[PDB]
DNA sequence: CTGGAGAATCCCGGTGCCGAGGCCGCTCAATTGGTCGTAGACAGCTCTAGCACCGCTTAAACGCACGTACGCGCTGTCCCCCGCGTTTTAACCGCCAAGGGGATTACTCCCTAGTCTCCAGGCACGTGTCAGATATATACATCCTGT
DNA sequence: ACAGGATGTATATATCTGACACGTGCCTGGAGACTAGGGAGTAATCCCCTTGGCGGTTAAAACGCGGGGGACAGCGCGTACGTGCGTTTAAGCGGTGCTAGAGCTGTCTACGACCAATTGAGCGGCCTCGGCACCGGGATTCTCCAG
């Protein structure tokens, strides 16, 4: 009874605030959980090192910030970053 | 006197209680009185012992 | 525990045959179905020498599909749609 | 009285779960400490990346007439943006087929 | 009767394969070489079909994208006529060999 | 078509600023408004469409790459009726 | 500049005004305006009027008002001091949207209270467990500030 | 005046135990430290995956083994393990 | 007044330092706990490594009748043995160069 | 402010030349030339913009000769000799 | 006499010359005018390390013969012995560059 | 196919320089000795899924004939690239000088780890209906041989 | 080019079904309040490496000219591979049956973090000479044109 977790639930809403009635497949909702591990673990592993790097020993916003720059390619990074401080200014106001 | 909120000074003398002061940040930039706090209501500036050029620092709002 | 070495001839010539018109390819010459037998086994040891290996890390006795995930995510081809 | 329960991911307007961001994160063995703002940030990535690969996915569907999403259409939608398909150049998708196109020498030509 | 001239039928059929998305390899013989690839590492190995089902997706897009570059290096050497040079020529441009 | 050959000023105005139109780009939803008020909203609040909704992000990534944001048959037709 | 949307929002005000609601700047201060609203009909909060403060950031329309009660009132999803919890006002905001859109959802809002997100837990905790003394105390309340 | 480490000392070392009579450039001894190095960061991070996919949180030459196996090939990797395992024997012995 | 100071290296009768491997193991955001013999296993591995570079890279210097190892020697040490090509298949060294090839179809005849 | 520009050219024939001798290149075409410096050009770019966002992650105007190793190392073309 | 060699014959004696010295075989003053002129379009007054200009350069130059090889590959597999565009194209196509 | 000139290459020797190698503080990071909590080893029990088998259908593999298009060789052209000499240019080296910015130390303070308590959001489990698959009979586009 | 015949191929309608979108119970992981402490921001200072400049040498780049060999178009020939048709054969399905091993829980203990006290191994500095670069000169080889 070990109870596991992935995104579907999340995959689920952004589904549904981008295509309000479209549907998903089953396996197509497992492609995207490894996706998003995936991309997971690239940010995390490259904000690491970058912490790493300049004898850091914390993770903050300011290290996600270049490791996007550094992963996602042009304009998606710019898009990407654009969409991440917007995210943390809303946070950090309330 | 001056006042520093950490930012629009100054404000009142050591004579408004902390509700007062609020009011006037909300009226002065529109940031809400109770939010979120007050760091250094019904308490005053001298109560603290606030004086001249204080740095001050102002979560329920959701 | 008797499996010879016979079925790398069950990847039939119509079984590549089709993989290369998958992959776009107009015309096959004779010598491609050795070929093409000859690299798939390559490549499937190479992947199946470090799945073995994980699941022995693992104590386990059979190959779970994580391992092979893993597998081929070290060798720069990962793979959606397992875990 | 404490407060009422506010989810980080509803105070950053933000669908991925900041908190399980926040708990992988410092449970993954990548710093010793882990910022406030990290996690914040990192699910708004997170869900701008998959909301982009899910709006071309789902133009991709209904342009074949289908109201579900299968692995076809993913792979459809992220060989076709070239931005996509760069970042997952080096990524198989399950039953995913691959993108039609045949040289221009190969095709009939004469008269 | 009827009678298609060469080359047409192929290029159906690259039409057909590039707009499915099927395994285009049997099973039992592809689980069949699993099995038998597996069992000079350790003996008595067990497999879940999950496993062997990713073992043959990442074959069967490895190959095809094998074919996808040994196509265009036989076009470059001006021909039609796919044949052993040029998966070498691939192989060795990829860096496998 | 915005509509139209002669936009007059209540539609050359934008939908948004309500000034008159300064290197309109015209979205995939068909609304049209200004340079400004485009390159303000899109990563402003949610990179979607003020009036429908309508998710952008896709379009506008297309079309940043290839600098085809601004519409340039009624950017030169307005610069022809109007200053 | 958010001048030239607030003085054209505030003209089609004026061109269209409200029947139970009410609004504007109370000084020469655009950015400030003070908003008088009625309770809705078949409502506690029927028959008083609620004043309301509105201070809007510079970057209208692209950014939600700054608008709270400067009248006491019961209402879950509504603090002491006045704040509003509404998703147009901290997340469904959008540049395409009126005030009097705004305002027809408070009264909405204070006609239909969600205690699923409200700003008072114990009035939450009222309105789900006794409506009826919900609709008591805000009736009391509104007899007793709002008029 | 920070102190810093490199690997300079043990590769001359292993250098004079192997060809008594050789010398080595100073360049030369950057590209060994920049070899090690990599190598070292390959093994750990090798091992940590490991650690973390069969949910352990120790890493001990269990997992070192595994890791030689997967990033070296071949002969080199049997021979490495069957150098790692004598010195772990020796080690445990005293 | 307790003991002899005796390096983990020494006990293990190896060259690289365990005490510096194992710190730097610990300090490197591995794991949470390390194994007391992983510092050990990867000294090992470490020191075999580098005396099979070293012996390639000294054998290919006499070949070049010099006493002092250079990049050049480390470069045709590592490109001749097939085991280390395909490890450091994606390494690039500096002041290398390549190992001298000509194809047979360039040559006259 | 001291704006440069057509560096390009600095990459002289003769320079090409050598470099694909040592390539073991027997015969060149006039035009390997300008594509050479267009590959040329990509790879600088591609390898700076991850070298100059190191630099500035770390917050100072001096780029370093580590940053350009991670930026080569993150590429998959790990570099020695440098640290 | 004006004595000349064949076509050709030069161009194996300088292969061998170049395939065995260890050199950089790219001018270092235009090459670092060219890395400064395409980092001004990152951040402005950028300050470089000689001993960043030189990885920069040494991993640019290691890259180049790469790919010379690949694409002198191509060509003899062309039945020719002059590389021409296309046969870079070729393979930095199949590489996955392009 | 067999020789001589010449150009390049290789080889040996005398010389001078500077970087590899060794020595010496010396300090700080490794070692040693305890203690203490707990992650993991190991036994035990359950039941899921993997392996083994059989039988019937039939789709797919296999084998054979043919002839046509394609690979490969040959030949001639010619034009573009190589070898070489002369002229030009700017790389390179040495040197001096200014200072901007990288590299330390102190301090303080604010941000994050840790603990505790509470509850709801996400997970496991049913479930019924509809998107999609399959069949069949269409229209309709496509190829191919003859004209 | 053209037309008709044969052949795939897209289309519309009908019907089944099982996979998904939904709902419910629940529990444990996330949120809230709190305290404590050290990681890092900030300031200040130092000096080292970067940048900029200049003059002189000369190695390297640019240009040019001739000619030759190689890329390329063309052509002819043979063969081997695609296309089709008939004849095998296991893939596939389905069903049943068994049990090995995956997965879980419950203990308990050996082990690794932690901290305090001690010292010597490696880092920095400081040399010194010898391996290597260089310069010249003779000896060997390799190419190419006449024969
Ligand atoms: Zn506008
Ligand atoms: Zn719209």
């Amino acid at each position: 009874r070990s109870r596991k977790e992935s995104y579907s639930v999340y995959v689920y809403k952004v589904l549904k605030q981008v295509h309000p009635d479209t549907g998903i497949s089953s396996k197509a909702m497992g492609i995207m959980n490894s996706f998003v591990n995936d991309i997971f673990e690239r940010i995390a592993g490259e904000a690491s090192r970058l912490a790493h790097y300049n004898k850091r020993s914390t993770i903050t916003s300011r290290e996600i910030q270049t490791a996007v720059r550094l992963l996602l390619p042009g304009e998606l990074a710019k898009h990407a970053v654009s969409e991440g401080t917007k995210a943390v200014t809303k946070y950090t106001s309330a | 006197m001056q006042i520093f909120v950490k930012t629009i000074t100054l404000e009142v003398e050591p004579s408004d209680t902390i509700e007062n002061v609020k009011a006037k940040i909300q009226d002065k930039e529109g940031i809400p009185p109770d939010q979120q706090r007050l760091i250094f209501d019904g308490r005053t500036l001298s109560d603290y012992n606030i004086q001249k050029e204080s740095t001050l620092h102002l979560l329920r709002g959701c | 525990r008797k499996v010879l070495r016979d079925n790398i001839q069950g990847i039939t010539k119509p079984a590549i045959r089709r993989l290369a018109r998958r992959g776009g390819v107009k015309r096959i010459s004779g010598l491609i179905y050795e070929e093409t037998r000859g690299v798939l086994k390559v490549f499937l040891e190479n992947v199946i020498r470090d799945a073995v290996t994980y699941t022995e890390h693992a104590k386990r006795k059979t190959v779970t599909a994580m391992d092979v995930v893993y597998a081929l995510k070290r060798q720069g081809r990962t793979l959606y749609g397992f875990g | 009285a404490r407060a009422k329960a506010c989810t980080r991911s509803s105070r950053a307007g933000l669908q991925f779960p900041v908190g399980r961001v926040h708990r992988l994160l410092r449970k993954g063995n990548y710093s010793e400490r882990v910022g406030a703002g990290a996690p914040v940030y990192l699910a708004a990535v997170l869900e701008y990346l998959t909301a982009e690969i899910l709006e071309l996915a789902g133009n991709a569907a209904r342009d074949n007439k289908k109201t579900r999403i299968i692995p076809r259409h993913l792979q459809l939608a992220i060989r076709n943006d070239e931005e996509l398909n760069k970042l997952l150049g080096r990524v198989t998708i399950a039953q995913g087929g691959v993108l039609p196109n045949i040289q221009a020498v190969l095709l009939p030509k004469k008269t | 009767p009827h009678r298609y001239r060469p080359g047409t039928v192929a290029l159906r059929e690259i039409r057909r394969y590039q707009k499915s998305t099927e395994l285009l390899i049997r099973k039992l013989p592809f689980q069949r070489l699993v099995r038998e690839i597996a069992q000079d590492f350790k003996t008595d190995l067990r497999f879940q079909s999950s496993a062997v089902m990713a073992l043959q997706e990442a074959s069967e897009a490895y190959l095809v994208g094998l074919f996808e570059d040994t196509n265009l290096s036989a076009i470059h050497a001006k021909r039609v006529t796919i044949m052993p040079k040029d998966i070498q020529l691939a192989r060795r441009i990829r860096g496998e060999r | 078509l915005p509509k139209d050959a002669i936009p007059s000023l209540s539609e050359c105005q934008c939908g948004i600023c309500m000034e008159i139109l300064v290197e309109p780009v015209t979205l995939p939803c068909n609304h049209t408004l200004c340079k400004p008020c485009f390159q303000s909203t899109v990563e402003k609040a949610s990179l979607c469409c003020p009036f429908c909704r309508r998710r952008v992000s896709s379009w506008t990534r297309y079309h940043t790459r290839r600098n085809s944001l601004v519409n340039v048959e009624l950017w030169t037709i307005i610069q022809k009726h109007y200053p | 500049m958010a001048l030239k949307r607030i003085n054209k929002e505030l003209s089609d005000l004026a061109r269209d005004p409200p029947a139970q609601s009410s609004a504007g700047p109370v000084g020469d201060d655009m950015f400030h305006w003070q908003a008088t609203i009625m309770g809705p009909n078949d409502s506690p909060y029927q028959g008083g009027v609620f004043f309301l403060t509105i201070h809007f950031p510079t970057d209208y329309p692209f950014k939600p008002p700054k608008v709270a009660f400067t009248t006491r009132i019961y209402h879950p999803n509504i603090n002491s001091n006045g704040s509003i919890c509404l998703d147009i006002l901290r997340s469904q905001w959008s540049p395409a949207l009126t005030i009097s859109k705004v305002l027809l959802s408070i009264s909405s809002l204070l006609s239909d209270p969600n205690p699923d997100d409200p700003l008072v837990p114990e009035i939450a905790r009222i309105y789900k467990t006794d409506r009826d003394k919900y609709n008591r105390i805000s009736r009391e309340w509104t007899q007793k500030y709002a008029m």
